[PDB]
């Protein structure tokens, strides 16, 4: 289903193709759509670095601390961009299930309608919403200046823009992804709605 | 010399908690912030908060994006030539106008509670002291 998706991104690097038992471990958080991407789409890099497919354990454990909505059951976190945000599917029979983009930089929420098919195949390969929703005009511009990012690493903020960084590029440093997200997610309490 | 120097020895409350090569990563980041912060001034830090927090603004609130967001996606799907966020926001924006306080923010406080302990603080005052905050010695295990 995500053709669309896959194509658009020019120098992808799987970094670990999708078993089955994988795939298994999350059926109490996952849903149909995401297990079919974790199908059609392996973890790794996408779209320049700018995208990572990545291991829900990774970040499951510290996210679903936050508090998003009333009545979420589950916070299973899918996919992050080179500067630290997070997306992740969020279970609440009340709302209805549905995606939050967790703003690492801005503390922020956006809470975006389950549909992964528009989200992967025409949110993400359009500019106006990488811009518009997500805050990420100026990769390519900080990448020119702080150099590539492997799978595992971020684009930080020291100090982050939560601690009263600048928000230069010239306090921005290649550092480990996962403690880096750990980091601000016990820095900001409530990440609210993002003013969209 | 001949000079007066406001000297400021702030905590994070409550402690950055952890649960191998993994704790090596978070000292050394925590660090890395810390450094960062004790080389801004008091007024610096401030503006920035302030420029922080002016991001972000509800069961309603939510239900109505949940509307106007779902929408979008119908038209995005449907057609094969793509929308461009402004345009296709205030779209939808006017379909349905025709039927319509953790670590950092303590921080932020703890220090706000220095500047007017008296002797009080002011603006300009605070373009000369330096930050002087420790947390990264303090990650609980």
């Amino acid at each position: 289903m995500y053709e669309m998706f896959l194509f658009n991104s020019v120098n992808s690097k799987i970094t670990q193709n999708v078993n089955e038992e994988f795939i298994l471990k999350y059926s109490d958080y996952s849903c149909e759509q995401l297990n079919s991407l974790w199908k059609e789409v392996g973890l790794g890099s996408y779209y320049n670095g700018l995208f990572k497919i990545i291991e829900p354990n990774d970040l499951k454990d510290i996210i679903n601390q936050c508090y998003i909505m009333d009545d979420d059951e589950s916070l299973l976190p899918f996919m992050c961009t080179a500067f630290g945000d997070v997306f992740a599917y969020v279970k609440n029979k009340r709302f209805g299930n549905y995606v939050v983009f967790l703003n690492i930089r801005y503390g922020t929420s956006l809470i975006i309608p389950d549909n992964f098919v528009a989200i992967f195949n025409k949110v993400i390969p359009n500019q106006s919403f990488l811009k518009g929703w997500f805050d990420l005009e100026n990769y390519a511009f900080v990448k020119e200046k702080i150099g590539e990012i492997d799978f595992d690493e971020c684009y930080g903020y020291f100090p982050t823009l939560s601690m009263g960084g600048n928000e230069s590029i010239d306090n921005i440093s290649i550092v480990k992804m996962i403690p880096y997200i750990d980091m601000n997610v016990q820095m900001i309490d409530v990440f609210e709605r993002a003013d969209k | 010399d001949s000079v007066t120097i406001f000297i400021l020895v702030i905590h994070v409350k409550p402690p950055f908690k952890l649960k191998p090569h993994y704790e090596k990563e978070m000292r050394r980041q925590l660090k890395m912030q810390e450094d960062g912060i004790n080389k801004l001034t008091v007024f610096e830090w401030l503006t920035n908060r302030k420029t922080f927090r002016e991001k972000g603004r509800t069961a309603q609130n939510d239900a109505r994006d949940a509307y106007k967001r779902r929408k979008m996606f119908d038209y995005m799907l449907l057609s094969a030539e793509n929308f461009k966020y402004d345009e296709i926001t205030k779209k939808v924006e006017d379909e349905l106008s025709s039927l319509a306080k953790g670590r950092a923010q303590n921080l932020e406080d703890e220090l706000l509670k220095v500047l007017e302990g008296p002797p009080k603080i002011d603006e300009e005052q605070q373009k000369y002291i330096k930050m002087n905050v420790i947390f990264a010695e303090d990650l609980e295990i």
